[PDB]
C-alpha cells in the first residue's frame, strides 16, 4: 500500500524531510528522524488502532506505560525526531515506538488497559522550561509561568516586600521554611535561594541547612569582595549555587576585581549584560571565563526599537531608587547602554551567553522566557544568516542551541539535571505540547510528572471542550494531593539530611540538589564559546577579538501582536 | 403563565383544633409599646401588662403560628389563649414555672 | 440574576468582543483572539435574537473577511465553534472557514 | 382560629390540596400530604416561633437534629408532601414535624440549642443528583453540576486528553490513584471507572483492586465481544457495575452479537438511542431486556428543531475522526437519526429508558441534566397528554417517573443507594432547595452531607445578602476539611479492603459501592417497562408492538431564554 | 552635615513636630516621638544603609529580626510614633531603632543576613482590626475584611442559612466542628459563637467544649431573662464571653429588666444603639453600666441624608420579616429612630461607646469597619471641634480614641488580648501598612502573623509589581501550610483541654481565651465614659445629665466617592 | 486603582447590564436575568451621580415596563436591591415591583 506524503502529513504529522515554520517566525525546523515503522503508526479514536487486541496488548500495569504521547515531534537538544513519548511512574520511559508487541513490529513502548493516550499527531513536544531568576514578588508568578510552558523555577522572596522586590533572596530559617511550606501549593517544581550577602559563613550555613538550594548576592545587600567569597566558600562545602548581581556603583573594585575575589570558583552571572545590574558598564566581559555560567534577563531580549526608552522607570522602582537624588538617577543611566544591549544578542546566537532567564516583576517578565527567547533567534537569524554549525536548509542547530538557553543550561547551572531539564529517559515528565502555529506562544498542553496541570479550556457545559470562551484554567495535575505527588520541592543536601521536610511536613515530593561546584562554561550545551571580549570604558563599545558586536533594533517582532488581545 | 405559579384551593384552615382556650382582658400599663409572640407562655408576659396571670397558666396566644398581637401603651383589649400541648412543661421566659404544668 | 458559572464565563467572551469591536471600528486588521472573539459574540446574539444553528452556520462566515484580520489569521481560524441559549435550549453552532 | 388557605400559603407555603407550577412549564403538582399539625408550624425569625422554651426544647445535642428544613414541599419518587426535614450526623434524621415536646404535639424532629434552621416554606426540596456519564475532562466540571443540582458525579478521566476526551475512562492504577486523591478537592461525591477494554482479566481486576467502582467498555478502545465477556465476568466477581457503549461499525457483529455476548448478565448501556454511540441503527433495541439498565445522555433531549444540524461537528470532535476521511464521516452520519431521537423521548415517557446523563464535553451537557430531564416531561405532557398511572388533575406520577430517573435510579444501577440516591432515613443528607419559579433551573441552595456547599450570593460587603451582583460562589461546605467530611469517595469493595483509603491518604469519608449485579430493569423506580420493540433497518422507524413511535420536534423549550443571560 | 526637614521628610517619612492629614479626612495627626538617631536612619536599596557590614551585621538568625519594617509612623492606642519595628517568630519583637551595632550607635532591632526588609517610610502603620460582630453567610467575607485591613473575626454562623442570616450563632457540636475545620482554610484569625439561648445549662456547655469562645443570645431565638441568666452562669464558669442582642419587642420585660437579669455581670452588647436589635427604644441606657461592653454595627455610622431611608427594608430581609403583616412591621419602625441614630455619634465622640462592628451581611458592611469609623471622627471633630483630652494643635487624642474602638477593646472585651489587638511586644505580627492618602480605606500591604497575606498587586507579566491593573490579590501568606502557620484558630479553656485541636485534626495555630469575665467598662481605652442617660419614652430623645445629646446628618463624607469605583 | 473585591464583584454586574442594554436596543423583551442587571446598574449610576435613595427607589421603578419584557418576568422581580458609593457612603437601594 502507498500514501502520498501530504495526506500522511495531514494524518500522522509531518515525516523525515519535512520542514515546519515555527509559529510566525522565519525559523524552521526538518525532521531530521523518525522511529515509526510505516503503517504500524498508532491513533486513537473510533475505530482507530489502539483497541484491545490491536494497538493496545494484555499485559498488566507493570509491563506497560501509564501515558503515551503519539506521533510527537520532539525539539530538544540533543535532535529534532518524529517518535511516540511513554511516561511511566510520573517519569519518561522511552522515545520510541509505540503499540501491541502481539500483532506489531518493533513496539518499545507497550500499550495496555492501564495506558492513557494523548494525540501529539502535528504537534511539537518540548521539555518544560527552567527559569532560575525569580523573584517571589506573588504566587500568581507560579500560574502564569506554567501558561508560559515553564514547569520549573528557581529564586527566592517572601512575597512583595522591599527586599524581594529588588533581590532573588528568601532571607533565614523562618522564611525559608514558611515558604517550602507555601511551595506546595504552588503547581510547579521550586528551588529557593537564600541571602548570601554577608561575611560571616554560619549565617550562611545555617540558611543551606533550612533548605535553600542557592544563595543570591546582589548589591543591594552589598556585593563586596567579602561577602562574595564568603559564600562561595560555603556553596563549595555545601554542594549549592550561588547567583552574582554585582557592585555596579564600582565601589569596592571594579570587573576585575570581582573577578578576582570569585577566584575561579564557580558561579552563576545574572544578567550578565549588564542592565538588570552589574559593573558598569563592563560586567559583560564575565562570559569569557571558563568558571562562569552567563544568563540574561529577558527585558533586553531582544533589541527592539522601544528597549531603551522603558528601562529607567523600570530600573527605577525595581531597586527603590529616588529621581530627585542625582547619584540615583546617574546609576540608573550607566546601566542602560545601546551597545551592550545589542551585543548581548549577538552574543547569546554564538553561545557565549548560555542562559535566558526572567527576573520576574524586578526588570523582568515572568511569561516571556521562551517567547523572547525565539524571538532573538529570529532576529539573529535575520540579521546573521545561518550559523557555521548549520547543516542542510534549515534552522536545526540554532534552534538547539536556543532551546538549550532555558530548559538543560538552567538544569545544569543549578544542579537539577538528574530530575529535570530535557526529554530523556528517566527524568521527570514535564512535557509541553505545542501546535506550530502558537510554538513558543501558547501551548496546547502541560504535562506535569505525567498529570497535565493546565492547558487551554473551552465552556465548561459544551457539548465538546473546542467551544468558545477558550483560556487557560487548572487541571488535576494542579489539585491537592495530585499536585503534591506531581511536583518536586528541590533541597540542599545538608537539609534533606536534617529531616527538613519531616519536620515542616512538606507533602510534595522532595529532590536533592548536586553537581553545583563542578559545573563550567565547557558544560553549557551548544553553548560554551569562551570569547576573547572587550568593553570600551567611554564608548561601551563591545568587541571580541577586535571585531565589533553591534546589532539593529527591531521594529516589529513575531510572536506578538497576531498572539495577544492586549 | 406564571412562573412558580400556586393553585391555592379556596376556602379556610382551622388552627389548633380540640385544644382548651380561654379569653382575658389584657391591659399595657407601661410607658413602652409591648408584642407577644404566637408560642410565649402568656403567664410569664411583661409585668407591665395587667391581666389574670393564673388563668394564663399553661396558655399561649391563639393566633397563627409566627404572628403577634401589639400592645400599645395604654391599650386594653380581650385575646383568646389556647392551651400548652405535648408534655405541657414550661421551661424558660422569666423562669417562674422551670417545669410541668 | 443568579448567574451560573458558564454565564459568568460568557460575559468574558461578550467583554473581548468588545475590544475588537472598537478596534475593528478604527480601521484596525485584527488578530488571532480578536477575530474569535468577534465572530463568537455575534453567533451568541443571534441566538438571542432567535436565529436557527443553520442560519448562524452561514451568517458566522461573513462577519470578517481575509482584508478585515492579519495575515495567517485566517489560517489559524480552520472554525469557530459557541453554544447559546436558543429559543429550544443550548445548541453548538459550528462555523468552518470563517474567514474568506 | 381559622385562616383562609391563601394567606396560609403565603406564609407557610402550599399544603394538602393546593397545586404548584414547575418553573415556566405546563406540568403541575399537588401536594398530597401534610404531615403538620395545623397552628403547630415552626417558623423562624424576631418573634417567631423558633425560641427557647417555645419552639425550641431544652434537650443535649445528641436528642436533637443539627440541621431542620421548616415546612418544606418534598419532591421525590415516592411522594410529594409537605413537611419539615431533620438533619443529623450529615444524614437524612426524619421527615415529619418539627418542634418543642414540651409545649407542642406530634414533634418528631426535635429542635434545641444545636439546631440550626433552614426556612423552605415555599420551596421545593429535593435529592440531589446523580450523573453517572462524566468525563473528567476538566475539574470545573465539578462546580458547574453541583450549581446545577447535582451532587454525585461517576465517570472517568485523566484530564483533558485524548482518551478522556472520548471514553468515560481512569486507565490503570497509576492514574486511578493520582484522580482518587485530586477528589478530596472537588465538592461532590465522586465513583472511577476504569478502562475495561481488554481480553485479560487481571489487568481488570488490577483497576478494581485499585480504587474503581465500575468498568467502561468503549468502542474507541474497541467494544469486541471477547473484551465485552471479559469485563463483565470481572463484574460478577467484584460486585462492580458495567458501563456499555457498544460497536457503531457493526464490526465485530450486529447488536444481536453483542447482547449475546452479555449473556443476561447485568449491564448499563450508556446513551442507548445511539447518536452518543452504539449498533447502528439499532442499539436502541436493548431497553428491551431485562438485564439492561437504559440511559440517555443529554444532547438529544428533548427533541428539538436545531437537534440534528449540531450534532455531526459534535461528533467528530469528540472522538477524534476526520471530515476529510469518507469512512470517518460515513460512521458519524450513520449515527444520527431523527427516526430514533424523537422515539427516545416518547420511551422515557411509558419508562422504557430508565435515566438521564450528561456525557460531559464528550457529547453532552455537564450543567444540563436536570434541566433536560424536565423538558423532556413537558413537551410529553403536551403532545401525549396525561399517563395511564396518573389519577387526579396534576402531572404528580409524571413528576415522580421523571425524577426517577436522575435520582434513585442512577443510584441503584452503581450500587451507591444505601447511600444516596433519595431524601430517606439514614442516606446522608445531600439536598437541593428550589423557589418554584425557577426548579430544575437554578437552586436557591445545595447542601452536601449536611452542610450548604453552594448557593447564590450576593454583594459580599452589602447590608445583607441579597443586593446584587447575585451569582453562584462555594460555601463553607466546600472548604478545606469541612468538604472532606461533607463529601463521599466510593470505592470498590476490594480496594476498600486492600486499604487504598490509607495507602493514598484519602482525607474524604469512603462508601463502598455494592448490588451493583442484582439490580435488573424491574428494579427501576417508575421506569421498569420492556417492550417489544424493533427498528427498521433501512427507514431507521421504531416500532413497540408494531406501532410506530414518534414525536415532533420543539420550536421553543420552557426553562431556557427567560432564566439564561446567554 | 545638615538638611531641610522637607528633604528629610520625602526621604524618611515625617519626624517630631510634622502633621499629617488622615486620608481626605480634617484630621490631622502630629509625631509625638521619633526613636531614631538622625543620620543613622535604615533604608534599603541599592547604594543604600542596609548592606553587608553596614546596616546589617553578622549576627546568626537567632540573634537578628526575621522582618524590620523601616522608617514606620505608628498610630496606636499609646501612641502616634516614629519608629522601626522588629518581627521575629511571627511575633512583634520590638519597636525602636534597627540597624547594625558593630557600627550604628542605638541600635535595638539588629538586622542580619536572615532579616527581610519592608519599607515603611512615608506609610502609617497600625495593628490589625478586629470585628467581633461576625455573621458566617459565606466564607467570602474573609477577604474582603482582610482587605479593609481587618486580621481578626469572632462570630458565628454554619453558612447561608435562616438561623445565620439572623443571629451570630454556629448552633451545637457538629456545626461548630465543622466550622472550625473550615477555618483552618481562611487567612484571618478567628473565634467562634455558639448559640446562647436555652434555659439547660448543660445545653450551652456542651458547646463551649466543643469549641466557641463565646455564646450570642438572640432574641430571634428568644432574648428571654431566663435565657440570658443561663448563659451569663456557663459564661462566669467557663471564661467564655456573652454577646447580646436584647428583647426589642419588650415581650418578657423592659430594658430595666433585662438589665435585672444580667445582674451585674459582664457582657457585651451588640448595636447598642437598637437599630440593629434591642429594647425599643431604650436600649442605649445599657452604656451607664460598668458591666456592659457596648458596640455598635456600622449602618448607622456616621448619621447620614440617606441612613434612615435605607433601614427599613434592611431590617424585614434580615430578620426574616413579613411586610404584609402588621405587627412584623410596626416593630422593624420601632427600631429605626433618628433620635438614637445621632445620639450614638456623639457617645461614641465622649468614649460612652467602646466598640465598633460590622454586623456582617445582617444589617452590616464587612468591609467597612474601618473606614465608618473615621468618617464619625471627622465628622464630630467637625461638629464638635477638640475634644477636653486634645493637647497641641492635632487631633491625636481623638485618634487613639477612635482607634481603639476596633482594636484593642473587641480584644479586650473578647479576651483575645494576650494575643493581638495592638502593637506590643509579644502580640503577634498581624501589622496593616497604609500610604497617608488612603489610610482607612486601601492598604498597601496586610501582614498576618509576620508574613503578607494579602495586598494590591499590578500585571503579574510586567517588568515591575507597579503597572496597572492594580486591585488585591492573595499573597504567601494566605497560601496552604504557610497560612496554617500565620493564622490563629482561638478556643475555650475547656476545649483546648478537651483535645479539640487534635481530634479534628485543626491545621493552624492555636490559641485560648481568657479574662472575659474580669473585664469592666472601666477596662475599655480610651473609652470607659459611663454616663447618666436617659431617653424619653415618647420623643426618644436622648439626654445625658439631662442635656439633649444630638447631631446632624452629613450630606457628604470622606473616604467615599473618591476611592471607589463603584 | 487598588481595586478591592467588591469593586471587581460590581464590574461584573456593569458587564451584564452592557448586554441586556444592547439587547433592549435591538427591540428584545428582555429576559429575568438581563432586566435584573439594567436595572441595577442605572441605580448605581445614579449613586455615583449623587442622587438619594429616596430618589432612586422610585426612578427605578421607571426603567422598564411590563411590554419591554418576556411574560412572568414581572412577578420574577419582586424587588431589586444593590448598594453603591453615594456622595454620604454606602447605602442600600430596594425597588419594589420594579417592572409595572
Ligand atoms: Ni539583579
Ligand atoms: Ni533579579
Ligand atoms: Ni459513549
Ligand atoms: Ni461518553
Ligand atoms: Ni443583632
Ligand atoms: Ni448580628
Amino acid at each position: 500500500s502507498n500514501i502520498s506524503r501530504q495526506a500522511y502529513a495531514d494524518m500522522f504529522g509531518p515525516t523525515v524531510g519535512d520542514k515546519v515554520r515555527l509559529a510566525d517566525t522565519e525559523l524552521w525546523i526538518e525532521v531530521e528522524d523518525d522511529l515509526t515503522t510505516y503503517g504500524e503508526e498508532v491513533k486513537f479514536g473510533g475505530g482507530k488502532v489502539i483497541r484491545d487486541g490491536m494497538g493496545q496488548g494484555q499485559m498488566l500495569a507493570a509491563d506497560c506505560v501509564d501515558l503515551v504521547l503519539t506521533n510527537a515531534l520532539i525539539v530538544d537538544h540533543w535532535g529534532i525526531v518524529k517518535a511516540d513519548i511513554g511516561v511511566k511512574d510520573g517519569r519518561i520511559f522511552a522515545i520510541g515506538k509505540a503499540g501491541n508487541p502481539d500483532i506489531q513490529p518493533n513496539v518499545t513502548i507497550p500499550i495496555g488497559a492501564a495506558t492513557e493516550v494523548i494525540a501529539a499527531e502535528g504537534k511539537i513536544v518540548t521539555a518544560g522550561g527552567i527559569d532560575t531568576h525569580i523573584h517571589w514578588i506573588c504566587p500568581q508568578q507560579a500560574e502564569e509561568a506554567l501558561v508560559s510552558g515553564v514547569t520549573t523555577m528557581v529564586g527566592g522572596g517572601t512575597g512583595p516586600a522591599a527586599g524581594t522586590h529588588a533581590t532573588t533572596c528568601t532571607p533565614g530559617p523562618w522564611y525559608i521554611s514558611r515558604m517550602l511550606q507555601a511551595a506546595d501549593s504552588l503547581p510547579v517544581n521550586i528551588g529557593l535561594l537564600g541571602k548570601g550577602n554577608v561575611s560571616q559563613p554560619d549565617a550562611l550555613r545555617e540558611q543551606v541547612a533550612a533548605g535553600v538550594i542557592g544563595l543570591k548576592i546582589q548589591e543591594d545587600w552589598g556585593a563586596t569582595p567579602a561577602a562574595i567569597d564568603c559564600a562561595l566558600t560555603v556553596a563549595d562545602e555545601m554542594d549549592i549555587q550561588v547567583a552574582l548581581h554585582s557592585d555596579t556603583l564600582n565601589e569596592s573594585g571594579f570587573v576585575e576585581d570581582t573577578l578576582a575575589a570569585i577566584g575561579g570558583r564557580t558561579i552563576h552571572t545574572f544578567h550578565t549584560e549588564g542592565a538588570g545590574g552589574g559593573h558598569a558598564p563592563d560586567i559583560i566581559t564575565a562570559c569569557a571565563h571558563p568558571n562562569i555560567l552567563p544568563s540574561s534577563t529577558n527585558p533586553t531580549l531582544p533589541y527592539t526599537l522601544n528597549t531603551i526608552d522603558e528601562h529607567l522607570d523600570m530600573l527605577m522602582v525595581c531597586h527603590h531608587l529616588d529621581p530627585d537624588i542625582a547619584e540615583d538617577v546617574a546609576f540608573a543611566e550607566s546601566r542602560i547602554r545601546r551597545e551592550t544591549i545589542a551585543a548581548e544578542d549577538v552574543l547569546h546566537d554564538l553561545g557565549a551567553f548560555s542562559l535566558t532567564s526572567s527576573d520576574s516583576q524586578a526588570m523582568g517578565r515572568v511569561g516571556e522566557v521562551i517567547l523572547r527567547t525565539w524571538q532573538v533567534a529570529h532576529r539573529m537569524k535575520v540579521q546573521r544568516g545561518a550559523l557555521a554549525e548549520e547543516t542542510g536548509d534549515n534552522d536545526n542547530f540554532r534552534v538547539k542551541r536556543y532551546i538549550a538557553k532555558y530548559t538543560i543550561n538552567p538544569a545544569l547551572t543549578h544542579g537539577i539535571a538528574h530530575e529535570v531539564g530535557s526529554i530523556e529517559v528517566g527524568k521527570l515528565a514535564d512535557l509541553v505540547v505545542w501546535s506550530p502555529a502558537f510554538f513558543g506562544v501558547k501551548p496546547a498542553t502541560v504535562i506535569k510528572g505525567g498529570m497535565i496541570a493546565i492547558a487551554p479550556m473551552g465552556d465548561i457545559n459544551a457539548s465538546i471542550p473546542t467551544p468558545q470562551p477558550v483560556h487557560y484554567r487548572p487541571m488535576f495535575g494542579a489539585l491537592g494531593s495530585a499536585r503534591h505527588h506531581c511536583r518536586l520541592t528541590f533541597l540542599s543536601q545538608a537539609a534533606a539530611a536534617n529531616g527538613v521536610a519531616e519536620r515542616l511536613n512538606l507533602r510534595s515530593a522532595i529532590a536533592v540538589v548536586k553537581g553545583c561546584r563542578t559545573v563550567q562554561k565547557a558544560d553549557m550545551v551548544h553553548n560554551s564559546l569562551q570569547p576573547n571580549i572587550t568593553v570600551d570604558a567611554q564608548t561601551y563599545e563591545v568587541r571580541v577579538d577586535g571585531e565589533l558586536i553591534t546589532s539593529e533594533p527591531a521594529d516589529v517582532l513575531p510572536m506578538a501582536q497576531r498572539y495577544f488581545l492586549f | 403563565m406564571i412562573p412558580g405559579e400556586y393553585h391555592v384551593k379556596p376556602g379556610q384552615i382551622a388552627l389548633n383544633t380540640g385544644r382548651a382556650t380561654c379569653r382575658v382582658v389584657v391591659e399595657n400599663h407601661g410607658d413602652r409599646p409591648i408584642q407577644v409572640g404566637s408560642h410565649y407562655h402568656f403567664a410569664e408576659v411583661n409585668p407591665a401588662l395587667k391581666f389574670d396571670r393564673q388563668q394564663a397558666a399553661g396558655y399561649r396566644l391563639n393566633i397563627p403560628a409566627g404572628t403577634a398581637v401589639r400592645f400599645e401603651p395604654g391599650q386594653k383589649r380581650e385575646v383568646e389563649l389556647v392551651a400548652f400541648a405535648g408534655h405541657r412543661a414550661v421551661f424558660g421566659f422569666r423562669g417562674e414555672v422551670m417545669g410541668p404544668l | 440574576m443568579e448567574l451560573t458559572p458558564r454565564e459568568k464565563d460568557k460575559l468574558l467572551l461578550f467583554t473581548a468582543a468588545l475590544v475588537a469591536e472598537r478596534r475593528l471600528a478604527r480601521g484596525l486588521k485584527l488578530n488571532y483572539p480578536e477575530s474569535v472573539a468577534l465572530i463568537s459574540a455575534f453567533i451568541m446574539e443571534g441566538a438571542r435574537d432567535g436565529k436557527s444553528v443553520a442560519s448562524l452556520m452561514e451568517e458566522g462566515r461573513h462577519v470578517l473577511t481575509r482584508e478585515q484580520v492579519m495575515e495567517g489569521v485566517p489560517e489559524m481560524i480552520p472554525d469557530i465553534q459557541v453554544e447559546a441559549t436558543f429559543p429550544d435550549g443550548s445548541k453548538l453552532v459550528t462555523v468552518h472557514n470563517p474567514i474568506i
